[PDB]
RNA sequence: AGGGGAUCGAAGAUGAUCAGAUACCGUCGUAGUCUUAACCAUAAACUAUGCCGACUAGGGAUCGGGUGGUGUUUUUUUAAUGACCCACUCGGCACCUUACGAGAAAUCAAAGUCUUUGGGUUCUGGGGGGAGUAUGGUCGCAAGGCUGAAACUUAAAGGAAUU
């Protein structure tokens, strides 16, 4: 079992609930997010932070258990997510793209946007179809961040978050980031924090 | 039909993404410095592709755009130059008095119990 | 109407399986059923299931497994002769190497080889495999 | 074979049928369930309003518009230019 | 399965699926192998210990999967509170 | 379900049913209300001698212009006029 | 040296996988041709018809011929491809270009007493392309192949030697009894049966052990 | 092949037939 | 989902659905008893009266039919029992 | 067979257009369109999908009822009623995304749980014409309804989608 040096530190949770990602989807709620936590009045859901963090660890643990980080693979076609993307394929292989996704980059086996990869990551399944379809042809496990609302399916591991919110998409996408680190050897410090902070992962206007 | 076709246009961004800092707003030099590019057969062509090439630099004043590459849309310096914004976001501003007032939260997940002020609504 | 209380029971194990469920919800809970989901357990097939009993007629909840394949039962209530359960299971079993197609005889319920060892036959029910 | 519905008629009753209007090409429309078209055009024309608010006896008042409630596009409105044929995107609204 | 005297036959003996427990097909492209690594104590996760679980191709399109990877996760010992069996 | 009744005592209904079924045989049909035998000329008989009386000239179909040189030929036991055919060539004169 | 722009032909060109086994195992894609023909060299060839299918256009008639054909060896080891071609030569190098992709191996099971070698399929089958569908029934030893000429010829290279087999609808559509029996064959090993229900350590994929030969 | 009218022609021919039947007895 | 827990569900979500669908069969009525003001006079009502009940004593209804429960009367005070 | 008979209006009388128009188009116009007592027993009478019972991916809106939340309102803020909010339930008419499954496809939460074939039951059809025709019965004032062939002829009729 895990250690015990996972579990929900205050410096991790400050600001965790500071950025307003506790909230959930509207009252609409789909069988494969069990997470609502006394839904609150105006039809607004509010998931439990301890199922994020825990199967957050177990996502950074996925990305951390293939032996080349090249392959690991980020999809986001949605503007918030583009800079956040790019942003992790420095501090890791996490061969990024941004924009449109291309379709068939697994398959098609003579073009430039050749793929192969063996873990892939989506930041809303909805805008992103054509990516976890397509990773069903090749069989390719993905990960999904996925809301109490969002099509989870043809998904290996939903992390619950909100994805509408442009501070939770860039500040989840720096956790896994840490953790990925940690568990790879590269972040020693496991009681010290990293240096660069969240909002590194935050697109902007111009 | 004044409309340029794909034959100038292949040509012309291949000539910004490795040949940019090579020439200038000038038109006619343009024409004498793609002689000292890849050789091009048709002199009617030319006429075509430094027309074209000056076209595209007066829009890159004004704003660069998708699809150019010279080193300085791979700028890259910090970023969009704000890297880490850090300016104590996640201390300061409101932590000051300690934000997140909250309601219905960590306050009632009995997972932690965490400082803060809990009573809202 | 409630014709056949083992057509409902059978049949709402049939979709269970293909949608890859745990648990199945039974009812009536019959004399009939509840031997037939016993004989199961002997032979592995699946599993354990639990009966919260009522006054009226009670429950089953059927924990069951992957090993299972498709379970019917043959309607009507047909009569069988010894020169007919080998005529049976080269009918509607996949093969005899796997699968059991029960029956019933004055003895209570049995499958189709324990009932070749018993020298006599009797009343069919269904197949399972 | 396309429209499964034909029309909103998903109950029974059978309503009943009005007179189509000023068409040519009137009928008896399949139930009062077909395309409506409610007009709400005023009585006058837009211009030349300067100079009946100037004619008025009275200063400000009127401006009231016609409010007509039309049945009158029903399987001819093609001819009229009201109802569009159109394809396999129909899933907009009903 | 074994014949009387030895000479081990069928060859190509698939893995089971470990969500529902049913076989998959060898053209099955629907189904994934999904591994976990395990941290000993040391902050960093060891390689070489890699808990090989058989998701199928159904358990995929019904999109189960994202609420099955707890209930076998939590079973093994790798999760606390995510996955809880009563309803 | 699926329609016919499957009750242990319902055999008759069935049997029935499947009386009225193959009633709409064309093997079934003209077996026993003898068609065959009150109105074909050969009243079940695989060959029967006759008598030509005259020849006939019919021509074909679609798309063949063509006559076959047909023939009408009077039966003994029944007695109705029938039409034959000459198989191969010059055979007319031989059954002139 | 065919340069393999994909990850498992460099496997297969190192050398570290010798058959085809643990690849059908474990389900990975195989989008290359040459893997199935230099692993198994020795399978037979035949086409079983052409079929002349043409495009109607403004002027004239447009017309290509449709060919199906069957690939696999005489052991446990079969697969069909669909394509049509602007003429008959490419369409069958065309139609084995694509059959070897698509190669399944067969569940080869026993009638009775499990004795001698495999002969027969250990369960009943079922395939349905389109409207026709095709029932295959093990059958007892020397009991031959009993199946249209132009189905009977896939069993004869799928490694089997006696299946009773019966077909429903039209027969005569012999690209959908073909696929229809192709289908039956992939889902007769889609049969749980108790000589599986002993659990398996389920290996790792050799991809994984073997990832250090990428491209870079 | 319109069915209502070749239907009424019907119609008109089972009134001659009655008509004639009808001559008779 | 596939494992779900049949056999002991939670209390909340048993006493939600209705009582023909839950794991065992219980209705959700209940009684009570209430006092007309005055003179004590034990009786109990129970909640689905359908019925205009009256004690002993007089005319003095405390509870009218309704389509749901029975509407109590503005001076009653009724226990839960 | 009576009452009524305003509009529309099978027939019909006229004026067009048309080579021809007792058709489309304009105006009149009998029966009829309404009701009474008694017949007629028919339709694309269609959801072209029988009835009863059980299970199966979700969501939202709606009709009727009910439950709980000091719910927001209505006064004599407040007692109540009723209008609505939130959460849910039963019975429904039904929708939206997908297809585990079926279907030849159009598509279907059933047209799924049918070769891995069997929950109970009724009715209908075995190529297209002939023909819903002949005759025989039966009901009806009539018009018509129910049951219902044969001789003879053909290798094609018919269904979903493609260029």
């Amino acid at each position: 079992s895990l250690p015990a040096t996972f579990d929900l530190t205050p410096e991790d949770a400050q600001l965790l609930l500071a950025a307003n990602t506790h909230l959930g989807a509207r009252n609409v709620q789909v069988h494969q997010e069990p997470y609502v936590f006394n839904a609150r009045p105006d039809g607004v859901h509010v998931i439990n932070v301890g199922k994020t963090w825990e199967k957050l660890v177990l996502a950074a643990r996925i990305i951390a258990a293939i032996p080349n980080p090249e392959d690991v693979v980020a999809i986001s076609s949605r503007t918030f997510g583009q800079r956040a993307v790019l942003k992790f394929a420095a501090h890791t292989g996490a061969t990024p793209i941004a924009g449109r996704f291309t379709p068939g980059s697994f398959t098609n086996y003579i073009t430039r946007s050749f793929k192969e990869p063996r873990l892939v990551i989506v930041t809303d399944p909805r805008s992103d179809a054509q990516a976890i379809k397509e990773a069903s042809y090749v069989n390719i496990p993905v990960i999904a961040l996925t809301d109490l609302d969002s099509p989870s399916e043809f998904v290996d591991v939903a992390i619950p978050c909100n994805n509408r919110g442009k501070h939770s998409i860039g500040l989840i996408w720096y956790l896994l980031a840490r953790e990925v680190l940690r568990l790879r050897g590269a972040l020693v410090d496991r009681t010290q924090p990293w240096s660069i902070m969240p909002d590194l992962y935050f697109y902007r206007d111009p | 039909g004044r409309v340029r076709t794909k034959t100038v246009k292949r040509a012309s961004k291949a000539l910004i993404e490795r040949y940019y800092p090579k020439l200038t707003l000038d038109f006619q030099t343009n024409k004498r410095l793609c002689d000292e590019i890849a050789t091009i057969q048709s002199k009617r062509l030319r006429n075509k592709i430094a027309g074209y090439t000056t076209h595209l630099m007066k829009r890159i004043q004004k704003g660069p755009v998708r699809g150019i590459s010279f080193k300085l849309q791979e700028e890259e310096r910090e970023r969009k130059d704000q890297y880490v914004p850090e300016v104590s976001a996640l201390d300061l501003s409101r932590s000051n008095g300690v934000l997140n007032v909250d309601n219905q939260t960590s306050d009632l997940v009995k997972s932690l119990g965490l400082k803060l002020p809990l009573s809202v609504i | 109407t409630r014709s056949s209380v083992l057509a409902d029971a059978l049949n709402a194990i049939n979709n269970a399986e293909k949608t890859g469920k745990r648990q199945v919800l039974i009812r009536p809970s019959s004399k009939v059923i509840i031997k037939f989901l016993q004989v199961m357990q002997k032979h592995g097939y699946i599993g354990e299931f639990e009966y919260i009993d009522d006054h009226r007629s009670g429950k089953i909840v059927v924990q069951l497994n992957g090993r299972l394949n498709k379970c019917g039962v043959i309607s009507p209530r047909f009569n069988v002769k010894i020169g007919d359960i080998e005529k049976w299971t080269a009918n509607l079993l996949p093969a005899r190497q796997f699968g059991y197609v029960i029956l019933t005889t004055s003895a209570g319920i049995m499958d189709h080889e324990e009932a070749r060892r018993k020298h006599v036959s009797g009343k069919i029910l269904g197949f399972v495999y | 074979p396309k429209k499964r519905a034909s029309n909103g008629r998903n109950k029974k009753g059978r309503g009943h049928v009005k007179p189509v209007r000023c068409v040519n090409c009137s009928k008896s429309i399949p139930k009062d369930k077909a395309i409506k078209r409610m007009a709400i055009r005023n009585i006058v024309e837009a211009a030349a309003v300067r100079d009946l608010s100037e004619a008025s006896v009275y200063p400000e008042y009127a401006l009231p518009k016609t409010y007509n409630k039309l049945h009158y596009c029903v399987s001819c409105a093609i001819h009229a230019r009201i109802v569009r044929v159109r394809s396999r995107e129909d899933r907009k609204n009903r | 399965m074994e014949n009387d005297k030895g000479q081990l036959v069928e060859l190509y003996v698939p893995r089971k699926c470990s969500a529902t427990n049913r076989i998959i097909k060898a053209d099955d492209h629907a189904s994934v192998q999904i591994n976990v690594a395990k941290v000993d104590e040391e902050g960093r996760a060891i390689p070489g210990e890699y808990v090989t679980y058989a998701l199928s191709g159904y358990v995929r399109s019904r999109g189960e999967s994202d609420d099955s990877l707890n209930r076998l996760a939590q079973n093994d010992g790798l999760l606390k509170n995510v996955w809880s069996y009563s309803r | 379900g699926k329609g016919k009744p499957r009750g242990l005592n319902s055999a008759r209904k069935l049997r029935v049913h499947r009386r009225n079924n193959r009633w709409a045989e064309n093997n079934y049909k003209k077996r026993l209300l003898g068609t065959a035998f009150k109105s074909s000329p050969f009243g079940g008989s695989s060959h029967a001698k006759g008598i030509v009386l005259e020849k006939l000239g019919i021509e074909s179909k679609q798309p063949n212009s063509a006559i076959r040189k047909c023939v009408r030929v009077q039966l003994i036991k029944n007695g109705k006029k029938v039409t034959a055919f000459v198989p191969n060539d010059g055979c007319l004169n031989f059954v002139d | 040296g065919w340069v393999p722009v994909t990850k498992l032909g460099r496997l297969v060109k190192a050398g570290k996988i010798t058959t085809i086994e643990e690849i059908f195992l474990h389900s990975l894609p195989v989008k290359e041709f040459q893997i199935i023909d230099t692993l198994l060299p020795g399978l037979q060839d035949e086409v079983m018809n052409i079929k002349p299918v043409q495009k109607q256009t403004r002027a004239g008639q447009r017309t290509r011929f449709k060919a199906v054909v069957v690939v696999g060896d005489s052991n446990g080891h079969v697969g069909l491809g669909i394509k049509t071609a602007k003429e008959v030569a490419g369409a069958i190098r065309a139609g084995i270009i694509i059959a070897k992709l698509s190669v399944i191996p067969i569940r080869r099971g026993y009638w009775g007493t499990n004795l001698g070698q495999p002969h027969s399929l250990a369960t009943k089958t079922t395939g349905k392309c389109g409207s026709v569908t095709v029932r295959l029934i093990p059958a007892p030893r020397g009991s031959g192949i009993v199946a249209s000429p132009a189905v009977k010829k896939l069993l004869q290279l799928a490694g089997v030697e006696d299946v009773y087999t019966q077909s429903n609808g039209k027969t005569r559509t012999l690209e959908n009894t073909l696929k229809a029996a192709f289908v039956a064959i992939g889902n007769t090993y889609g049969f749980l049966t108790p000589n599986l229900w002993a659990e398996q350590p389920l290996p790792v994929s050799p991809l994984d052990i073997y990832s250090d030969e990428a491209s870079a | 092949m319109r069915a209502k009218w070749r239907k009424k022609r019907t119609r008109r021919l089972k009134r001659k037939r009655r008509k004639v039947r009808a001559r008779s007895k | 989902v596939l494992v779900q827990d049949l056999l002991h569900p939670t209390a909340a979500s048993e006493a939600r659905k209705h009582k023909l669908k839950t794991l065992v069969q219980g209705p959700r009525s209940y009684f009570l008893d209430v006092k007309c003001p005055g003179c004590l006079n034990i009786t109990t009502v129970f909640s689905h009266a359908q019925t205009a009940v009256t004690c002993e004593s007089c005319s003095t209804i405390l509870c009218t039919p309704t389509g749901g429960k029975a509407k109590l009367s503005e001076g009653t005070s009724f226990r839960r029992k």
